[PDB]
């Protein structure tokens, strides 16, 4: 499983979720941004560390970050 | 089946291959060797494939 | 003999680069692998470090590679042709028989990787070589600029952008403590670009070399 | 599944790759790294480690006494070695066919045997071996020595003997230790057993371990060392005359200086290095008092760290703090240890070629050739070893706070400056070489020769005047006869080293002209350009501006993806990984440039260096293509030869470089995708779908197949040149 | 009140961000409850082609 | 002499090359008639190729075993030997031109930054201010040194650092 | 009898059809990118040859490899 982590910087612009391919990715409510958002990875376990979502951030050095880790099968995208 | 089609271009293409008589013995006994080989790969396998459930 | 090894080799690259291609063709839209590479569209560098890792995925590089062994293959051929005419067709007749112009040595020694090195290459290079001084001597200047381009292709082909990304970044850096800061920004070239390149340095320096080799033996000695 | 292969990370057990195994291999020496590593497990580790190392040395040793031993011909060299080849062992190969065999026996043997090229006849002739006895005896011993030091690695892991941490980090009691006993003593007990045995026996004599106890080695012997009369072991030295394995114009003297070569040998004088082995072996024990031990008098490197810092503050804090980063960091140490033994493999390179010590040495001139081309190879990969545990080092184990202001900290302040000024001089060398080179190339291409740049290196051959050669017409220092050093050293170390620099057979000091002078700019190119990558690569490992948390990440991490115009190859990792081919090629050219100049000084024509050594076709026609005619006749459809084993060890090397081409060019996911249509059609193909992996065969992963094509290019590259060089030297002067 | 007023130029002191030790000019300062209220534009684009940025009160200096 | 060689006037494999290269033109001269253009040029090509050796001899150029010109590299020693027409003079004469283009190019940049648009006038040269600036440089040096000395030669350390350290 | 024009226009035409031919195997892929709608395509040639790329590209490996083994292990 890789590891998959939202920084503060984040303002909540939804960029990253309609750039995930593997649903791992959901917006929650927040209070420290004025669209009163925040990115969360509750289902890293399905992430196969495409890097998506770092691609799609706009605000610079990245308010997510995508850590490489010990692969799996899911991890993998292996469909045999 | 394996060992009788085996014995064959051993003997018609090794190294003693014109030398009459004995062209024979020695892609026999090639052949054997190979098969032997082989029993120990189906040996091996049978110790890393079946080994769970 | 050495005629059926040598067109089996010529069937075996021909298959090899339809492999390439066509693979390239079918797996264009979507793979095991990429379930949406329709939407990346036609030329894009990867996907990510991601599954492993999805560097050239595109159809694009399976051109790219096809590409190489295009070069490969055409080279064997172009190969075959000159050692076979030079050693069992052309020639003078010397109202002695037919003295051909390498004495007809191909069905002998073309079963060796030696003989091609030895035989062909490193036989028939003597004209070429030794061109400096004569009228002939821009095919022996061009050979080693020919040379230089191959190897120059091999930069690009092996290292990666961010390195270079880095290292133009540094040297930005000398540039801003002098004011010379330029108001375009250097960029290194994109990851296609750089492959693209590559490519073209590796074929433009190759196919001059065979240029050069062949123009030179064949004017000097036929 | 939950594999057990590998047990030192849960992590790779796990996953049901073929990625597991590949990856397995490759983390089992990254202790560091395991699962549940502590501090002191570490070290245990490393030191055990270490034991297993030097049995494995000790062992190779044995293996090469042995075998000289048994199926040389050492014996029979001895009598006449400007003559009878070096035998390094014998083959035993069913493979082969008649003239196989027919051609390989050479040597005086009786069977296939093949030429020793390793130089070690000659260092055992010169030592002091005469017979096959004495070599069976190192054999033995050595091969008991093994024995020993495996014991103690096993030993040292017992949990009763087991040293605690602060064992080590113990720097002040490790180096007294090194420099006096390790260095200083091994010294002076080489000095023992150049005065009691290598003497004697080149005066002829058979000292052995049989009455050694009973043999003056000097005729008046320990009377003027208890006197004070020293000047009296070095009368009447061995004359001029002399012939080596004999008694025949035989001296008496052990300790002398001299200088020069031997005569009717070229090698250096054994008193000689007797006495050079004594000096050193006082000068190493007195330096080895200088720190504190469980006494008074020693001194502590903290000290010393702390009280260097400028005034003036031209360095923040000077060496404030280094010693917590030197004493706490292995990688640090590492790096420092590769960069010194590297810089001296490099001048033992140097010296060996120039200095021969051993006798006979320089007569047998493939010997030549394949050491200084070994050493010099071994000495270019520690150094990139030494910069790439740089990059660790600071990935790692580097702390900003504790090293707040010193020096370290300093350099990575103005590191755009350094890789900035290391761009331009590259760029300078490269642009002006490659373009004299060039035009040189054209003015000979066209009728014109002397139409071409040729300047003279006239710097090298002011040193070269400064040094004696007498033959640039400068007259200084050494080469006037008025001068204050050439008087004062000219009554007793001055005329041997006079007459071995201007002789003008010998490699000391060779004439030089303008093809060194590009040559040697060519060489500054290559040193200044694999520094510039791997420096850049060790102090942008904390981070760059394409990614500023670099150090998040690890040493060799692949890449960071598509994103911000995609980031391919931005490891330190990575960098060091682009250094490797320059550090192949550098190497590629001195030692090229080396042999080709060795070439034409043992054939006899230097002239035809000097002129085509400026223009690179003068190297494509004169070094590559003529001297590799023997070689690739090695087999043909005539026959065969020696040099056959060579001829295709020689396409070998090929097939292995065009191969390391393959994983470099062409990245992964191609093969990725490839290995899935096969998987199908294993999988649903009848009759064989009756086998399966048990674990998925997937593609080799981005960073791993980097290090596989570099390992390709490297070997291929390597085998490629040491078959052209053997297979050159020996046929022609062999 | 909270941040510079909007027009006018200033300094940025985040050193993660692409335009460190440059120059920029303030859009809008929010007033509410954000962490990051100082919206900065450049008139040169980072790697990923973006010329718009957040920043904290005290990263940003009036000069 | 210096380092060992001497001079080509005296040089005894300078004139077997000069002799060499005559040899193999006249031998090309031979085969052709005597009013034809190739004989024309191969004339031609006599004539500068005796010139040229002329010339060589004539500036007192050194040549070592194989008679081919070598050029000393060293200030004290070329200057004092009469040879500061090979590297001495060249250096300076590059290093004068080299400064020039850099120093107009310098000049170019700082004239374009302080407009509206500093890429459209980079990637479209203004050709009136590029010419001008292409005159007002040939005295650089004198520029170069007051800008040194005034400070405004070098940014302060308002430069973009790599972060982070 | 002029060999140097057998072998200047052998060989340069040999690599002009190869280039040409990799060249084809580029547009096509485009085709396959771009202007392919499979809602006008809906069972059919194209279709099918999409439908089992696995066999083609498969039995076409394995052809490849046999030839390499044999044609070069000579
Ligand atoms: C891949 C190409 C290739 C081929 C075809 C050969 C062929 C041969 N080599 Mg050889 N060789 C090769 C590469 C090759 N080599 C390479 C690369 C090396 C260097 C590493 C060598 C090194 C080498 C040595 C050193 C020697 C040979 C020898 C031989 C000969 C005997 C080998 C033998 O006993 O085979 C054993 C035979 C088999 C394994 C038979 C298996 C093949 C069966 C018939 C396939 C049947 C498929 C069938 C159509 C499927 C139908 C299915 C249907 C019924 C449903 C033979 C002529 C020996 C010799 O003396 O040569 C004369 C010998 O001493 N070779
Ligand atoms: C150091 C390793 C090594 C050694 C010692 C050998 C040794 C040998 N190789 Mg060999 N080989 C090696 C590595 C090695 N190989 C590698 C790495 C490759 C791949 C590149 C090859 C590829 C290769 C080929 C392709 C061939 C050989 C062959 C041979 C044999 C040649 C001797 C001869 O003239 O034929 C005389 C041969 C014989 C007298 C036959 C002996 C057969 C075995 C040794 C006896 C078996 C006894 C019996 C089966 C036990 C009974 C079991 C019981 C249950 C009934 C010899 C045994 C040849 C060969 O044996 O094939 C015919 C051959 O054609 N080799
Ligand atoms: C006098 C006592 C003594 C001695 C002899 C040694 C000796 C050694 N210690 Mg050691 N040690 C000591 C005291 C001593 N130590 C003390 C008191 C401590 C506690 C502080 C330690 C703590 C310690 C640690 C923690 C470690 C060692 C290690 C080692 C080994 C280093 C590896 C090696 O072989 O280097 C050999 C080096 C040389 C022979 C010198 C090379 C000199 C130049 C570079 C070579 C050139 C010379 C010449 C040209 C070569 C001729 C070539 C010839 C073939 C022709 C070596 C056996 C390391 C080891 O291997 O552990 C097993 C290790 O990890 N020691
Ligand atoms: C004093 C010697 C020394 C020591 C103790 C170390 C120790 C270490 N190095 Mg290091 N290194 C050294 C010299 C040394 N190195 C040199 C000289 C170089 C330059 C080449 C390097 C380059 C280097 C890199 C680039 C890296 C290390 C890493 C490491 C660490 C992990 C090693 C590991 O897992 O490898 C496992 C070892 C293997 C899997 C062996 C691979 C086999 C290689 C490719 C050779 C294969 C060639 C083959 C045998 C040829 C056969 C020919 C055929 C025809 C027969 C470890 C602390 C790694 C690290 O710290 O990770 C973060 C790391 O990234 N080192
Ligand atoms: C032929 C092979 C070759 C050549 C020529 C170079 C040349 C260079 N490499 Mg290297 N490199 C190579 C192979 C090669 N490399 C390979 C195989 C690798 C492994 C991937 C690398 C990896 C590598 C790294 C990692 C680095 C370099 C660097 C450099 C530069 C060093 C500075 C220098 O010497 O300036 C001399 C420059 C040249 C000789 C370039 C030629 C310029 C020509 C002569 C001018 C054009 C002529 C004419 C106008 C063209 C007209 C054609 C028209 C159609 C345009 C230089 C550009 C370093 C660098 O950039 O440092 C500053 C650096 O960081 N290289
Ligand atoms: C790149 C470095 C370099 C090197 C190695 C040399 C080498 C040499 N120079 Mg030299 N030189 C250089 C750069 C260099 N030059 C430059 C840049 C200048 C211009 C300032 C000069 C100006 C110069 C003069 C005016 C003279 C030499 C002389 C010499 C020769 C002997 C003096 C010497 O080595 O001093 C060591 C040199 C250095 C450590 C490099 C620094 C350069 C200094 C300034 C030159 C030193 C001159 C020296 C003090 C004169 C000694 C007189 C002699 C009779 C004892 C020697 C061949 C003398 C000569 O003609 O010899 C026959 C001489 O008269 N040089
Ligand atoms: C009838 C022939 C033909 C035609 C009409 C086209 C037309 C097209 N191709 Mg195409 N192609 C062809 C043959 C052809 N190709 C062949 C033979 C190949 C195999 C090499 C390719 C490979 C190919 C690829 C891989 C791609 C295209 C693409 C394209 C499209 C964009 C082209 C573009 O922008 O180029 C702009 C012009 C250039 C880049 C010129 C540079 C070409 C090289 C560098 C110069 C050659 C060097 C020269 C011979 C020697 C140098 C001299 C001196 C300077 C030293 C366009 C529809 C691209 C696309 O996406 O289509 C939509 C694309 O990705 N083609
Ligand atoms: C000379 C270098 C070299 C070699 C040998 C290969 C080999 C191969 N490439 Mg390849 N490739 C290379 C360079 C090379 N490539 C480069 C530089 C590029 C960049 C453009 C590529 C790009 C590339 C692509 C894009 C593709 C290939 C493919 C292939 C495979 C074709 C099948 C084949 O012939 O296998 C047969 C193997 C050989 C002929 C190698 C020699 C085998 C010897 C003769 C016998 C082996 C027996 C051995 C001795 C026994 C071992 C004993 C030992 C264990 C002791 C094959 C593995 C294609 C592929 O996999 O699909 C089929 C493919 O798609 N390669
Ligand atoms: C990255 C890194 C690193 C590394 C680095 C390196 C690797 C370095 C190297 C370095 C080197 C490798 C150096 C070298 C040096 C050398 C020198 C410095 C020399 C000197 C010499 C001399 C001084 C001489 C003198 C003389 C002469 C001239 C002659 C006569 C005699 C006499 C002696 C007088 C480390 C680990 C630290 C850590 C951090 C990071
Ligand atoms: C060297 C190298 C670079 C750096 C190469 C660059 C930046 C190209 C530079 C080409 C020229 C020198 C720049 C353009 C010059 C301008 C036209 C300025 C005018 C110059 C006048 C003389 C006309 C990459 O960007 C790269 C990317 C991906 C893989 C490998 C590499 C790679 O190897
Ligand atoms: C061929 C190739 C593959 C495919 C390679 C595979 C599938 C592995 C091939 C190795 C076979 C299975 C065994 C090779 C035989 C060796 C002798 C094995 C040595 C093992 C050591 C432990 C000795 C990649 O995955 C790849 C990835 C990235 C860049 C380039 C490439 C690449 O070129
Ligand atoms: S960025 Fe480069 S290395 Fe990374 S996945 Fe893409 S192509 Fe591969």
């Amino acid at each position: 499983a890789h590891i998959v982590k939202i920084y503060d910087t984040c303002i909540g612009c939804t960029q990253c979720v309609r750039a995930c391919p593997l649903d791992v990715l959901e917006m929650v409510p927040w209070d420290g941004c004025k669209a009163s958002q925040m990115a969360s990875a509750p289902r890293t376990e399905d992430c196969v560390g495409c890097k998506r979502c770092e691609t799609a951030c706009p605000t610079d050095f990245l308010s997510v970050r995508v850590y490489l880790g010990s692969e799996s099968t899911r991890s993998m995208g292996l469909s045999y | 089946a394996h060992g009788f089609l085996l014995a064959g271009p051993f003997i018609k293409l090794g190294p003693l291959r014109n030398v009459p008589e004995t062209a024979e013995i020695a892609g026999s006994l090639s052949a054997a060797g190979l098969v032997l080989i082989l029993a120990l790969c189906l040996s091996i396998y049978g110790s890393a494939q079946f080994q769970s459930t | 003999t050495s005629d059926f090894m040598v067109h089996h080799i010529h069937a075996f690259t021909i298959h090899v680069t339809v492999l390439i291609l066509l693979k390239g063709v079918l797996f264009a839209r979507s793979s095991r692998l990429i379930p949406d590479k329709a939407n990346l569209g036609f030329r894009f560098p990867c996907d990510g470090p991601g599954r492993g890792g999805t560097c050239q995925v595109s159809a694009w590089d399976h051109v790219f590679l096809g590409l190489f062994w295009m070069y490969n293959s055409l080279s064997i051929v172009i190969f075959h042709f000159s050692w076979k005419m030079q050693s069992d067709v052309w020639g003078t007749v010397t109202a002695s028989g037919v003295s051909h112009i390498t004495g007809g040595n191909f069905a002998q020694s073309a079963n060796t990787i030696n003989g091609w090195l030895r035989d062909f290459l490193w036989a028939q290079s003597s004209q070429v070589i030794q061109s400096y001084g004569s009228a002939l001597s821009a095919y022996g200047l061009i050979f080693l600029g020919a040379h230089f381009v191959w190897a120059f292709s091999l930069m690009f082909l092996f290292s990666g952008r961010g390195y270079w990304q880095e290292l133009i970044e540094s040297i930005v850096w000398a540039h801003n403590k002098l004011k010379v800061a330029p108001a375009i920004q250097p960029r290194a070239l994109s990851i296609t670009q750089g492959r693209a390149v590559g490519v073209a340095h590796y074929l433009l320096g190759g196919i001059a070399t065979t240029w050069s080799f062949f123009l030179a033996r064949i004017i000097s000695v036929g | 599944a939950t594999k057990l292969f590998p047990k030192f990370s849960q992590g790779l057990a796990q996953d049901p790759t073929t990625r597991r195994i590949w990856y397995g291999l490759a983390m089992a020496h990254d202790f560091e790294s395991h699962d549940g590593m502590t501090e002191e497990n570490l070290y245990q580790k490393i030191f055990a480690s270490h034991f297993g190392q030097l049995s494995i040395i000790f062992l190779w040793t044995s293996g090469n006494l042995f075998h000289v031993a048994w199926q040389g011909n050492f014996e029979q060299w001895v009598t006449d070695p400007v003559h009878i080849r070096p035998i390094a062992h014998a083959i035993w190969d069913p493979h082969f066919g008649q003239p196989a065999v027919e051609a390989f026996t050479r040597g005086g043997a009786s069977g296939p045997v093949n030429i020793s090229t390793s130089g070690v006849y000659q260092w055992w002739y010169t030592i002091g071996m005469r017979t096959n006895q004495d070599l069976y005896v190192g054999s033995v011993f050595l091969a008991l020595v093994s024995a020993i030091f495996l014991f103690a690695g096993w030993l040292h892991l017992q949990p009763n003997f087991q040293p605690s941490l602060s064992w080590f980090k113990d720097a002040e009691s490790r180096l007294n230790h090194h420099l006096s006993g390790l260095f200083g003593v091994s010294s002076l007990a080489w000095t023992g057993h150049l005065v009691h045995v290598a003497i004697p026996e080149s005066r002829g004599q058979h000292v052995g371990w049989d009455n050694f106890l009973s043999v003056l080695p000097h005729p008046q012997g320990l009377t003027p060392f208890f006197t004070g009369n020293w000047a009296a072991y070095a009368q009447s030295p061995d004359t001029a005359s002399h012939v080596f394995g004999t008694a025949q114009g035989s001296g008496q003297a052990i300790l002398t200086f001299l200088g020069g070569f031997h005569p009717q040998t070229q090698s250096l004088w054994l008193t000689d290095m007797a006495h050079h082995h004594l000096a050193i072996a006082v000068i190493f024990i007195v330096a080895g008092h200088m720190y504190r031990t469980n006494f008074g008098i020693g001194h502590r490197m903290q000290a010393i760290l702390e009280a260097h810092t400028p005034p003036s503050g031209s360095l923040g804090a000077g060496h404030k703090g280094l010693f917590d980063t030197v004493n706490n960091s292995l990688h640090f140490q590492l790096g420092l240890a590769l960069a010194s033994v590297g810089t001296i493999t490099s001048l033992v390179a140097q010296h060996m070629y120039s200095l021969p010590p051993y006798a006979f040495q320089a007569i047998d001139f493939t010997t030549q050739a394949a050491l200084y081309t070994h050493h010099q190879y071994i000495a270019g990969f520690i150094m990139c070893g030494a910069f790439a545990h740089g990059a660790i080092f600071f990935i790692r184990d580097y702390d900003p706070e504790q090293n707040k202001g010193n020096v370290l900290a300093r350099m990575l302040d103005h590191k755009e400056a350094l890789i900035s000024h290391l761009s331009w001089v590259s760029l300078f060398l490269g642009f002006h070489t490659l373009g004299l080179y060039v035009h040189n190339d054209v003015m000979q291409a066209f009728g014109t020769p002397e139409k071409q740049i040729l300047i003279e290196p006239v710097f090298a051959q002011w040193i070269q005047a400064a040094h004696g050669k007498a033959l640039y017409g400068f007259d200084f220092l050494l080469s006037s006869k008025t001068s204050a050093a050439f008087a004062n050293g000219q009554s007793l170390w001055l005329p041997g080293w006079l007459d071995a620099i201007n002789n003008n057979q010998n490699s000391l000091f060779l004439t030089i002209g303008p093809g060194d002078f590009l040559v040697h700019h060519a060489i500054a190119l290559g040193l200044h350009t694999t520094t510039l990558i791997l420096v850049k690569g060790a102090l942008d490992a904390r981070g760059s501006k394409l990614m500023p948390d670099k150090k998040d990440f690890g040493y060799s991490f692949p890449c960071d993806g598509p994103g911000r115009g995609g980031t391919c190859d931005i490891s330190a990792y990575d960098a060091f990984y682009l250094a490797v081919f320059w550090m192949l090629n550098t190497i590629g050219w001195v030692t090229f440039y080396w042999h080709w100049k060795h070439l034409t000084l043992w054939q006899g024509n230097v002239a035809q260096f000097d002129e085509s050594s400026t223009y690179l076709m003068g190297w494509l026609r004169d070094y590559l293509w003529l001297n590799s005619s023997q070689l690739i006749n090695g087999y043909n459809p005539f026959g065969m030869n020696s040099l056959s084993v060579w001829a295709w060890t020689f396409l070998f090397g090929h097939l292995i470089y065009a191969t390391g081409f393959m994983f470099l060019i062409s990245w992964r996911g191609y093969w990725q995708e490839l290995i899935e249509t096969l998987v199908w059609a294993h999988e649903k193909t009848p009759l064989a779908n009756l086998v399966y992996w048990k674990d998925k065969p997937v593609a080799l992963s981005i960073v791993q197949a980097r290090l596989v094509g570099l390992a390709h290019f490297s070997v291929g590259y390597i085998f490629t040149y040491a078959a052209f060089l053997i297979a050159s030297t020996s046929g022609r002067f062999g | 009140e909270v941040g510079p007023k909007r027009g006018s130029l200033v300094k940025i002191l985040r050193p993660e961000s692409y335009w460190f030790n440059q120059v920029g000019k303030v859009v809008s300062v929010d007033q509410s409850g954000v962490r990051y209220p100082v919206v900065v534009r450049f008139e040169n684009q980072n790697y990923a082609g973006v010329t718009t940025n957040n920043y904290a009160l005290d990263e940003v200096v009036a000069a | 002499d210096i380092a060992g060689l001497t001079p080509c006037s005296e040089s005894k494999a300078y004139a077997k090359l000069e002799k060499k290269e005559l040899k193999t033109l006249e031998k090309r001269l031979k085969q052709y008639e005597a009013d034809s253009a190739p004989a024309v040029a191969l004339k031609a090509t006599m004539e500068r190729t005796k010139a040229r050796f002329a010339n060589y001899a004539k500036a007192g150029l050194l040549c070592g075993n194989d008679g081919l010109p070598h050029l000393i590299a060293d200030p004290g020693l070329a200057l004092k030997y009469g040879h500061a027409g090979e590297v001495f003079i060249p250096t300076f004469g590059f290093l004068y031109v080299a400064g020039y283009i850099g120093y107009v190019g310098r000049q170019y940049l700082i004239a374009v930054k302080g407009e509206a648009k500093p890429t459209d006038k980079e990637i479209i040269i203004d050709v009136p201010l590029a010419t001008k600036l292409a005159w007002q440089g040939a005295g650089w040096p004198l520029a170069a040194v007051q800008e040194l000395q005034r400070g405004t030669l070098l940014e302060k350390e308002e430069n973009i650092t790599v972060s982070p350290r | 009898t002029d060999y140097g024009t057998q072998l200047s226009l052998f060989t340069h035409h040999t690599w002009i059809g190869g280039f040409c031919i990799v060249g084809a195997g580029a547009h096509a892929a485009i085709f396959m990118v771009r202007d392919y709608d499979p809602t006008n395509n809906y069972n059919n040639l194209l279709d099918r040859v999409i439908r089992h790329r696995d066999a083609i590209i498969s039995h076409l490996n394995w052809v490849c490899i046999f030839l390499g083994f044999h044609s070069f292990g000579l």
